[PDB]
């Protein structure tokens, strides 16, 4: 009835969070009973916020799963909604209903988690407008707005980086021109390393989904315009880009450094996946692709290494076919392989930190989660060095 | 080796690269821990 | 934000009727049949006050955050805290 | 199903006190002592019978299947039996 005073009493500040608790626990209480190894783990898709969202990157949840930001590049499928889509989900309850909706006022492009924060989420857009969210409560308004001058960016933030610890809270935001800006993770006013990735040739490096070394190493490998593995450091004597180990083609849509060591050495290796219709193996002493994988039918977009078994990656393609390979076990064939719904051109792949399950992202919305229960605790260092030796003996003639 | 440039370039260049790796590694280590420690000063006087 | 609140409250499947009973004891803002549940929630406000005294006086370190009333005929999966008692009668299946 | 099962059910994973009421109001028989049985289950039984009297005033024999009151530190479950009612304190997690 007439309830404005009760809108202030009942629908107050702290009571809205309690109402979120009521809705969440009863909607979770919906799992009420009566009151008288390819397995395809899960799949999630919002029919209102994930619908036809042509995206290239999201914010997965390796550590602390069952809540992962689906920072979608908001398509024009829902123009009568806030332009920007970021959706954490509930894999623990296995729901796809628009409960944990998150939005901005621009094309949310790869809004990763902030440093030292599960609620605070950082993220660049098409015009380099890095926004932020401190969801200590159950809020959704982007509380931060990055200045967009000449030193800033106006191009899509490919893969923003979080470098350091509680002392050094650095953020590396990059545009398509390759302008790196190390914004501090406290103030959005001055980017510390606000320089240009100067390289031997074409200083305006057309970066494309770079990758971040494991172990807080600054010797990054930038994926670029035609493969172009730009190996360098952000500071030191080689603050710009030192060199470009390439042999891969097209704009890199997937590149990843060393995985989590099972029983192997550090294995200073990485891999690349792009428009060359394949993935190519790499290391720190190659300058050429260490092992170019099978050039499958279509653009091989993403690739990711698994933490349980460090010597195994996963890669989807232009015709939606995830192929996870452990050449120390399954060399000529992948370890497991399964397609997605139909044969579309996906864009993301991300291993679950627990391993033996993976969350793969499609480039148009829905996210599939496959299950592969094969690996156990095994010393794969032996097979690692042996297969490296086999490649070292195969390349000769 | 009586600083002859033949072996100088040819193999002593790799020996100089070895020297760079002893030195480069040392410098990197100094930079990593020096940053994390000096950036965590107690106060301005502690920073001094 | 009554939008997401009422949305996720009544939009939930099989939810017959919720009762957001305040200290007043009247469910004027809920999805139950108000002329029938008004006096029901007032009487239940007094008896749930009895229950609060019971559960919180015999064992003072035990609050009341979720009351899954599993009855022989209805799923009254009440959602409380120290502020309300969302007495929600919901369709069993 | 008596001695080892009695130890298995009293100190069960979650069950603090399975204080079964004896004759619907005076809890005597249990898997443990009489104070924790009588005092706790009797007051919670009486006050839960008052709340059930209110719900009973709404609809009389619509009894509870298993009233799982998931109270914060330790749940209170009320399952009406024939000679008695069930007033058991068992943790939620």
């Amino acid at each position: 009835l007439t309830e404005e005073e009760k809108q202030q009493i009942l629908h107050s500040e702290e009571f809205l969070s309690f109402f979120d608790h009521s809705t969440r626990i009863v909607e979770r209480a919906l799992s009420e009973q009566i009151n008288i190894k390819l397995s395809l783990n899960r799949q999630f898709f919002d029919e209102r916020w994930s619908k036809h969202r042509v995206v290239s990157c999201l914010d997965w949840s390796s550590q602390y799963p069952e809540l992962l930001v689906a920072s979608y590049n908001n398509n024009e499928d829902a123009p009568h909604e806030p332009d920007g889509v970021a959706l954490v989900w509930n894999m623990k309850y296995k729901k796809t209903t628009p409960e944990y909706v998150f939005h901005c006022q621009s094309a949310v492009m790869s809004a990763t988690f902030a440093k030292f924060h599960p609620n605070l989420v950082v993220g660049g857009t098409y015009s380099g407008q890095i926004v932020l969210w401190d969801n200590r409560s159950n809020k959704r308004t982007p509380v931060q707005r990055t200045p967009l001058s000449a030193a800033a960016h106006t191009h899509p933030v490919y893969c923003v980086n979080v470098v350091g610890t509680q002392n050094a809270h650095n953020l590396i935001s990059i545009s398509t021109d390759g302008k790196i800006c190390s914004w501090s993770l406290d103030m959005l006013s001055h980017p510390q390393d606000s320089m240009e990735l100067v390289h031997k040739q074409s200083k305006a490096v057309a970066v494309t989904s770079m990758s971040f070394p494991v172990g807080d190493v600054n010797n990054f490998v930038v994926g670029s315009e035609e493969g172009s593995v730009y190996t360098a450091c952000r500071h030191g004597s080689k603050a710009g880009i030192s060199e470009m180990f390439e042999g891969h083609q097209g704009p890199i849509t997937g590149i990843h450094c060393h995985a989590a060591v099972g029983a192997v050495d550090f294995s200073h290796l990485f891999v690349t996946s792009s428009f060359d219709w394949t993935v190519k193996l790499w290391s720190t002493k190659n300058n050429k692709p260490l092992y170019s994988f099978e050039d499958n039918a279509g653009y091989v977009y993403d690739v990711m290494w698994s933490p349980t078994h460090p010597a195994l990656f996963a890669c989807v393609d232009g015709m939606g076919r995830l192929d996870l390979w452990n050449l120390n076990n399954d060399t000529e064939v992948p370890t497991a392989s399964i397609s997605v719904e139909g044969n579309p051109a996906l864009n993301r792949v991300r291993w679950t930190h627990s391993g033996r399950e993976i969350a793969v992202g499609d480039s148009e919305g829905q996210i599939v989660i496959y299950d592969v229960g094969e690996q156990i605790a095994v010393p794969r260092n032996d097979e690692w060095a042996r297969f490296g030796r086999t490649l070292a003996e195969i390349n000769a003639n | 080796g009586l600083d002859v440039s033949k072996e100088g370039t040819e193999a002593w260049e790799a020996a100089m690269k070895r020297y760079d790796e002893r030195i480069d590694r040392v410098e990197t280590r100094i930079t990593a821990r020096l940053r994390d420690q000096l950036g965590t000063a107690k106060n301005a006087n502690e920073m001094f | 934000e009554v939008e997401e609140t009422l949305k996720r409250l009544q939009s939930q499947k099989g939810v017959q009727g919720i009762i957001v009973v305040n200290t007043e004891g009247i469910p004027i803002k809920s999805t139950m049949d108000n002329p029938t549940t008004t006096q029901y929630a007032s009487l239940m406000h007094s008896f749930i006050l009895k229950a609060r005294s019971t559960v919180r006086d015999i064992d003072p370190q035990n609050d009341l955050t979720f009351l899954r009333i599993r009855s022989k005929k209805n799923e009254i999966m009440v959602a409380p805290d120290k502020d309300y008692f969302l007495i929600v009668i919901q369709n069993p299946t």
